[PDB]
């Protein structure tokens, strides 16, 4: 429109060529990747189910542009975004299946299971701790496939060393603990001190819809008003807007299979 | 462009001190190496193709265009690829002989050369260095036990070097951002071949990782060549395009004729101008297209003492009008311009001489000569490699005595002018040449059946006997 | 009204140069991994219509000269002026001057081994290939790319037919030597009667064993459900399908230009507006006067034309007149600079099409040949690789020619097609006279009915043999 | 059609006048006969002192 | 006129076909509609002739 002030959103959600400031992003470099990307943790360890139709449960995500950032600003935005929201979702995926966070929509957890079975260990990061852990699965017959690990523990890790054999029981190279992979959790609610471990085998999970994407010039976003209160219209306003959504599905075939270590 | 085509880091060749086995034991030099052609090499390339394809700055620099109401106007003129066309189809329209002293050597070559469709391949170089200035093949035996020949792109081809004054390459590598067509990741994934003399390493990387190469399963696979499999082709000694010099002077003309269509698209070619305090009727002014008198009766005014005076009126069309002298002989400049410096004739200065097509051609293309000679030396260089590897192949599977030696082999080049049929058969059966009946006929279209026709003048040539 | 709802109440350059249009598809597995999860297809299918089917879509409109002037009518104005909106068919003149030259002239077949000449010149004769390879031309010219379907028939003859561009596409194997995996033909269905929604696309997926058929639509997203009657199996061992291409990169002949050609036509346009909607010439008439629009009638046909001015009284008796005047005015437009700009227009379509500036072009001696020969020559440079591409093409056809003759046993397991030398003649003009001199000097023969065939003078070129007979025959006597 | 209606300005012994409207397009030009000379000599030149 | 509204689940994990077999109850429902107006002068008749008020 001719307003000379940025138009307000609220939510403030949709990208815009002019800061609230005045200062007009014209000629802008494009971004770059200060981070390497998060692959899903569930994806890597749990055992994928052939699935058709759906328990599944629908995440989903809309990204609103303003077209004068989209043609002045970074043109190409919509496609370096998509792999972003990808790992959106896989974040929250596995925030929801590992940590039981994030209004899980499913009744079923690793996080659940551990808390339904007691079967955690008070304690520091000792060898005999992690022996502990492990025989903890192995007292039901299950053998542990690999550890769950908020990587600021390899401070702790490294100060372990197995008094037979006098050599670091943690692979600071192979990032593996007493011969198993561990794997880094990015989220910020698993603590320092905490490490979890099972036979992942054990957690199976189905995608019956692949994340799709659809890019739309026409629609309202009902949800983010313009500071008058009315609802956002796309075509009217001269404004873009990316629609991203994905089905997924959790099942825990064993839920003793796991365990955790926790500070005492 | 400038940026980019002119980058300093650009184009360069790498050189790497130690042996190959000093490179392979630390095959994070190649992390490097990739890493340098992604930020530096590959970009200049991308340019150039997308100069080939015709999407032009113009068409892509929306960044500073308007289209509030006007229409957009962006023009690509296609200069690129008019000039890589003309220059290659002259250089190798015309396929290349081969002529060696031993046959089975040249059977093997000609077999070679026909199983691989060589023509078409060598034509595809061809053009590779027109547009990039610089053009790879690869040479690999084949999972049927065949020896196959395949080109490899530039945008993901590079070779390492030898630092010593002879070049010897040491390694060469391929790369390629695997993906489905659905999802997308941040981790731009590539896998990542690597061609020594005695094998190929397969590996993963991505970017975002800062290119770590991990070994593929199956990394190794060996190979039974005795030097790195690729070679390279070069357009010049700078391996610089033909049209890569000339890229600022399309933009300049890309823009002169944008300019000149929104100049026609935004003004109004005229109007009937009419001045003067008076009443006009906005239902009367619309049969200004059929009205043959146009009267204007001037407002009088009164003044308090009784004056009278009459108000000016006129009326008259005006019509837009722009420097056509100038604009035309500025953009006539530039297109001289760009036909002069790639010696492509340049068609709208043209006038022809007689009937005989062959003589004036080589007049007019004697510039374009001189370039394609020096190409013709370069390439005829890479395919004294490419029978190299062959023979080396052929030895060691034995399907050739390793008696024989392939560099005799004499590669004959012909331009791809216009030829004269009619002509040549005139000089060739004057000064005593033979054509059998059956070949000559074969040469003239208006005999439908070549063969039938012979039969058809025995019989005639019989019954005259009688 | 807010346009998300115009729904419920019933009321070039994005498509041609986006980087999706004009991808190959490659897939990584198998044939077999391939058709085991046959909604992969579906993935490939949903980005042929979303991105390529656009693009082949608007160098087909520009073909048929729909070009965007004649459609585009939403900035349009007609309250009582002409439309005057204009398409020049530059695409149509350009498209087909480059195929008659290429593949006008029928390509010819040699061969050292006459029994595999007869079997290719006994299945070219059964199909028609001449009219084939042309619309094989054509395709090549318009789209960039082409497709061809082979099949053996249930009358048991082998077949080959052309298929559309707009709706047959090919995946190939990930490695270097990409052979092609399956491809793909898909038609929307649609009756006659209802505007229907649903293009229910059937989908036929060609493989290197058999044809698998099945049922899809749009809006469920492509849920391929097999057909009653699914697989129906194929004698060949390779992919039926093949596909050509016009160059390297599958580029159009006036893919490229298409923005000159939609300046040239605004260009015109434009001037026929200035045409229609200005008046020629007025007769201008100024001052306080009286106009009798009865006697403004006459204009036409009077020869004097009298004007006298108003004489003004001024209170103290003092008399002056009012200035009249009277004169023509005509409309008038910068002819020098619009016919540069639009001459410039045609001769940049032209040059970026190697075609001849027929409006820039004259004629010398007699030798027609020679001088196409010469001014041809930048289009020659193109057409010898576009030849290149087409053999690569015509020895995949004979490959699989020769696969169904041997699982036929109609020719010996011993024999090889890849020995077919294909020579290709260009369509220039060609003198008859001339020919027959030079073939007859240097030692030429021919036979009397043949020579008598190429000269149209004689009504009965066999019945004059026999007349010539009884002439021969009374010279003895 | 352009019209342009001159305005009128008003004495305060209550004379009239009218302002002086005027109309029409004007258009860039540069010397085209010096400029083109000129370039055309440095390219002649470029060519005789090169052979 | 109708509209008939499906949520995409729907559409993907239920009924792939459902709007392919709604069309025909639609052009039935349009022709009784038609009918039912111009014969009966019944269902909102929006002309202003029908038989029975003939």
């Amino acid at each position: 429109s001719n307003n000379v002030k940025p138009q307000v959103f609220n939510p403030d959600n949709v990208m815009m060529h002019e800061k609230k400031d005045g200062t007009l992003m014209n000629e802008f470099t494009t971004p770059i990747l200060q981070e390497v990307m998060e692959n899903s943790k569930i994806m890597q360890l749990g055992k994928y189910e052939p699935m058709e139709g759906t328990r599944a449960f629908k995440l989903g995500v809309i990204l609103p542009v303003t077209k004068e950032f989209l043609n002045y600003t970074y043109s190409q935005f919509f496609e370096e975004m998509k792999p972003m929201i990808a790992e959106a979702f896989y974040k929250k995926f596995d925030e929801a299946g590992i940590l039981n966070q994030g209004n899980n929509p499913f009744g079923k957890s690793i996080a659940q299971s551990i808390e339904k079975t007691n079967k955690v260990i008070k304690g520091d990061f000792t060898q005999d701790n992690i022996i502990d852990l492990e025989a903890l699965l192995e007292d039901d017959e299950l053998e542990a496939n690999a550890f769950i690990s908020k990587t600021q523990n390899r401070s702790l890790l490294r100060k372990i060393v197995d008094p037979e054999t006098k050599e670091r029981i943690y692979d600071r190279n192979s990032d593996s603990l007493d011969g198993l992979p561990v794997v880094n959790l990015k989220s910020s609610n698993l603590k320092r001190g905490e490490l979890i471990t099972g036979d992942f085998d054990k957690l199976i999970y189905g995608i019956p819809q692949l994340i799709e994407y659809k890019i739309d010039e026409t629609a309202q976003l009902s949800t983010v008003k313009n500071e008058d209160g009315t609802p956002v219209n796309l075509f009217e306003q001269d404004m873009v807007a990316l629609r991203a959504t994905m089905h997924v599905a959790l099942h825990i075939a064993d839920d003793k299979a796991f365990a955790k270590l926790v500070p005492a | 462009n400038i940026n980019y085509l002119f980058n300093d880091e650009a184009n360069v060749v790498y050189t790497y001190d130690g042996t190959e086995s000093d490179l392979l034991q630390n095959v994070n030099e190649v992390s490097k190496y990739i890493e340098h052609h992604m930020d530096y090499q590959r970009p200049r390339l991308k340019v150039l193709s997308d100069y080939y394809e015709g999407k032009t700055k113009n068409l892509v620099e929306l960044t500073r265009r308007k289209e509030e109401y006007m229409a957009d106007n962006r023009v690509a003129h296609d200069y690129a690829s008019y000039i890589s066309d003309f220059i290659n189809g002259y250089f190798l329209g015309n396929p290349i002989q081969y002529q060696d002293d031993d046959k089975d050597v040249l059977e093997a070559i000609e077999a070679f050369n026909d199983l691989n469709d060589v023509e078409s391949h060598n034509r595809s170089l061809g053009l590779d260095l027109s547009i990039y200035g610089k053009a790879y093949e690869l040479m690999i035996r084949n999972q049927d036990d065949e020896t196959r020949l395949y080109k490899s792109d530039a945008m993901s081809t590079f070779i390492i070097y030898d630092n010593t004054v002879e070049r010897n390459s040491i390694a060469g590598v391929r790369y390629l951002r695997t993906k489905p067509i659905d999802k997308t990741d941040e981790d731009e994934v590539f896998t990542v071949d690597l061609f020594t003399s005695h094998g190929v390493y397969r590996y993963l990387t991505n970017r975002t990782n800062g290119l770590k190469l991990t070994p593929r399963e199956n990394s190794f696979e060996s190979h039974s060549f005795e030097r790195m499999p690729i070679t390279e082709f070069s357009n010049n000694e700078r391996r610089k395009g033909d049209y890569e010099k000339v890229i600022t002077l399309i933009d300049l003309y890309d823009n002169a004729e944008s300019d000149t269509a929104n100049y026609m698209s935004d003004l109004n070619d005229a109007m009937l101008l009419i001045k003067g305090n008076l009443n006009l009727d906005p239902v009367e002014v619309r049969k200004q297209k059929e009205a043959n008198v146009l009267f204007l009766e001037p407002t009088v005014y009164v003044d308090a003492e009784g004056r009278e005076t009459e108000g000016s009126v006129d009326g008259g069309y005006i019509y837009k009008q722009y420097d056509v002298q100038g604009t035309e002989a500025y953009k006539d400049r530039l297109n001289s311009d760009i036909h002069m410096f790639t010696n492509t004739p340049n068609m709208k200065d043209d006038n022809f001489s007689g009937t005989q097509s062959g003589e004036a051609m080589k007049y007019k293309l004697f510039g374009l000569e001189q370039r394609t000679k020096t190409k013709e030396g370069l390439f005829t260089k890479g395919l004294r490699r490419r029978a190299k590897l062959l023979e080396t192949i052929l030895k060691n599977t034995r399907s050739i005595d390793a008696n024989k030696d392939f560099n005799t082999v004499r590669y004959v080049y012909n331009r791809n002018l216009p030829k004269s049929l009619i002509e040549e058969l005139k000089a060739y059966i004057d000064s005593g040449g033979k054509i059998s009946q059956t070949t000559l006929m074969s040469l003239f279209s208006f005999f439908q059946d070549p063969e039938l026709e012979v039969k058809k003048i025995e019989e005639d040539e019989k019954e005259s006997i009688k």
